[PDB]
């Protein structure tokens, strides 16, 4: 619900800041506005 | 009996160019630096997620032909030209000419035009390009005047690469990708934490089994690296799609042969077939539809000054002869050498 | 719990399916996406050659001069019944019986050059015999321009129509012929009829594509319109010139007709209404279809698309 500004983007935006990890590039189905590759996204307020 | 994986999501990349992928019609002496590889994130029907890499899929673009109707070595000459010409200018704006990096090679197709009437062969090009992200603005090039002296149509640039790959070989989203043969890549039982043994089950073994070989089928570890975070990963190339050779191609568009067929595209043609094997699921007897009898008149306001205008555009647009349906259309320009855009796809692919 | 309700994702997956788009194109890609890629088949499977032009061509092609028929309705309170008349797909149904589409379209009935000739955002050359050997099969449009007929060339876009009106109404039929059915076949034929609705609303806004298009012809969709508010006026013309239907049409907007029927035993209006949309149908073309599909006893009509 909302993914922007909670438990998707929030857990996006903490790695990010704080611990400097690239998440998004994890939860891919691949080694090599929430683009994540193999996977969708849905806003299920929209 | 076949090998069934759903199209669940679709990506491309860039790859260099392996034994599985094309490297050379137009300038055969030079190599392909880099090949653009179809990644389709799909689910066997068993729930096991799987990814496959396609080769062999390239971009392509027509234009307006340059020379005429009239020996079949010209056209190679003047395909070779294009593609050097498209080449410099690429290499120019985007900063012996080997090892091309955005067009793969130029041929030669017959077409017929959508926008207006036309009821004749056109010859066309095909310019097949090696990086999609830039064709769109090649094409802008085109439309610019920049590579030629001349302003040049624009035909089939809007449609992007995985609509034209999904059309040419008549897949749909959601739907299952019917193919016979594939090759495999680094181990299939992945062990990234569990799902060596997890998820393994008698079904999955059996597709194996039936599929998988492991002397001849597997790929090298040190080539083809595994680079899917998930289940196996298999490499299938466009001569095993069967996906396709299940379309009509109709030709009633050369000639006047409708002036001398209801089920038209599959997932409209498989949509009614699915509901006719509910109604055989004894459901009920038969589907129906019952005409109305109509009599049409339909005039309107300015039909006198349309009728006046059209005698005087007849009149105007006629050269003393007579049209014939049957000796309006020359027969000459046989065009059986040229190719057929949906027999011009199969060419270019590496080898067997 | 409330994406299972919806059935959201049973529904994107059926509409991803009838179409043959991704499944994340389904939300995130516009309109413009399921029109191209149901005629991208449509020609690939009859070998034409589709054009795309640029930006610049758009904005320079001529804009759109024919505006829809929209009728001020007079506001009063209306005591006796409001019979309410109401076209169905009347777009796709003038595409269909009239043969308009880009393979069809000739040119402007006026100015009918040999070498430069335009329509939309191109330029073409027209040959030299072809006027007259198709001056019989040809249905000259009110704004001007040539189409051909049935006879000699299908529509591709009157085939798509088609298929989908007639999917929809084998759909229709199905579910309205089976009750104890579970909730399985029925929530798969509501996603198919709901794909199909679609479909249907999306294939004419590739029409004429005012801003931000990809493939725009506004002589199509300026025909279109042109012809349906003749079809419109045709229509109130045969209601209003019935001595025994001494009713009035009062509103309606490019689609429906209100007309008026002072104290007419309103059990009687609806037989009143059957026969006057056999006799609406019974002088258009084949696809042509009037529904009748309601009655509105008490009416107050505020203003344009303002009532209850």
């Amino acid at each position: 619900f909302e993914i922007h500004n909670f438990s998707w983007g929030y857990i996006i935006e903490r790695c990010q800041k704080i611990h400097q990890f690239d998440i998004v590039r994890e939860l891919a189905r691949v080694k090599c506005g929430i683009m994540i590759t193999g996977r969708h996204m849905i806003n299920i307020w929209r | 009996d076949y090998f069934r994986i759903q199209l669940n999501n679709q990506d491309y990349y860039m790859s260099k160019p392996t034994f599985l992928d094309p490297s050379h019609e137009s300038l055969p002496l030079n190599q392909f630096s880099q090949v653009p590889n179809i990644r389709v994130f799909g689910a066997l029907p068993t729930g096991h997620q799987v990814l496959c890499h396609v080769h062999g899929i390239l971009p392509y673009m027509f234009i307006k032909y340059d020379g005429q109707i009239t020996t079949s070595t010209l056209r190679h000459q003047r395909c070779a030209q294009v593609h050097k010409t498209l080449e410099v200018k690429i290499r120019a704006s985007f900063k012996k000419l080997g090892n091309l990096n955005f067009v793969a090679d130029v041929s030669v197709v017959k077409g017929i035009p959508f926008y207006g009437y036309h009821v004749g062969w056109n010859l066309f090009y095909k310019i097949s390009l090696l990086n999609p992200s830039c064709l769109s603005r090649i094409s802008e090039l085109i439309r610019d005047g920049k590579i030629f002296g001349k302003k040049f149509e624009i035909y089939e640039s809007h449609i992007p690469y995985l609509l034209q790959w999904t059309a040419d070989f008549n897949l749909f989203g959601c739907s299952w990708i019917n193919v016979d043969r594939c090759y495999f890549r680094s181990p299939v039982l992945n062990s990234i934490l569990d799902i060596d043994k997890l998820t393994i089950n008698d079904d999955l073994q059996l597709l194996l089994d039936r599929f998988c070989d492991f002397k001849c089928n597997v790929l090298s570890r040190r080539d083809f690296p595994r680079v899917g975070n998930g289940l196996i990963e298999i490499d299938i190339l466009p001569q095993f799609i069967k996906n396709r050779e299940k379309l009509q191609h109709r030709d009633i568009h050369h000639d006047f042969l409708e002036k001398l067929v209801k089920p038209y595209v599959s997932s409209a043609r498989d949509m009614i077939n699915e509901l006719t094997m509910q109604r055989e699921e004894l459901s009920l007897k038969e589907y129906k539809e019952p005409p109305e009898t109509k009599r049409h008149v339909h005039q309107w306001q300015s039909s006198g000054e349309f009728e006046a205008f059209y005698k005087k555009a007849q009149h105007k647009t006629s050269t003393g002869q007579i049209p014939n349906f049957e000796n309006f259309i020359d027969k000459n320009q046989k065009f059986s050498a040229i190719n057929t855009p949906y027999e011009a796809l199969p060419q270019l692919w590496p080898r067997l | 719990q409330l994406l299972r309700k919806q059935d959201y994702i049973a529904r994107n997956i059926e509409q991803a399916r009838l179409i043959g788009i991704d499944f994340h194109s389904v939300y995130y890609r516009g309109s413009q996406f399921k029109v191209e890629s149901f005629l991208i088949r449509i020609c690939k499977s009859e070998s034409f050659i589709l054009l795309s032009p640029g930006k610049k061509d758009v904005r320079k092609q001529k804009a759109l001069e024919c505006v829809p028929l929209v009728m001020e309705p007079e506001s009063a309170f209306y005591k006796s019944p409001l019979i309410v008349l109401d076209f169905q797909s009347l777009y796709p149904s003038i595409m269909i019986g009239y043969n308009y589409c880009y393979s069809t379209m000739i040119g402007r009935v006026r100015e009918i050059n040999l070498t430069e000739n335009n329509l939309g955002v191109s330029k073409f050359s027209l040959p030299r015999n072809i006027l007259a050997l198709l001056k019989n099969d040809v249905t000259i449009a009110p704004n001007g321009v040539v189409y051909a007929k049935t006879s000699v060339r299908k529509s591709t876009l009157s085939k798509m129509l088609t298929d989908i009106l007639d999917v929809r109404v084998m759909i229709k039929k199905t579910m309205n012929e089976i009750g104890d059915d579970n909730t399985t076949l029925k929530r798969l034929l509501n996603n198919k009829q709901l794909a199909l609705k679609l479909l249907a609303n999306v294939t004419y806004g590739y029409t004429s594509a005012s801003f931000s298009g990809r493939m725009p012809c506004s002589d199509l969709a300026d025909s279109i319109v042109q012809t349906g508010r003749e079809t419109l006026e045709k229509a109130i013309d045969i209601i209003e010139k019935d001595e025994t239907w001494n009713a009035k049409v009062v509103y309606g907007d490019t689609d429906s007709l209100f007309v008026y029927l002072p104290g007419k035993t309103a059990i009687e209006a609806f037989s009143i209404g059957h026969a006057m949309a056999e006799r609406v149908t019974q002088n258009n073309p084949k696809p042509i279809f009037l529904k009748f599909e309601k009655v509105y006893h008490p009416s107050i009509l505020i203003s344009k698309k303002r009532y209850v």
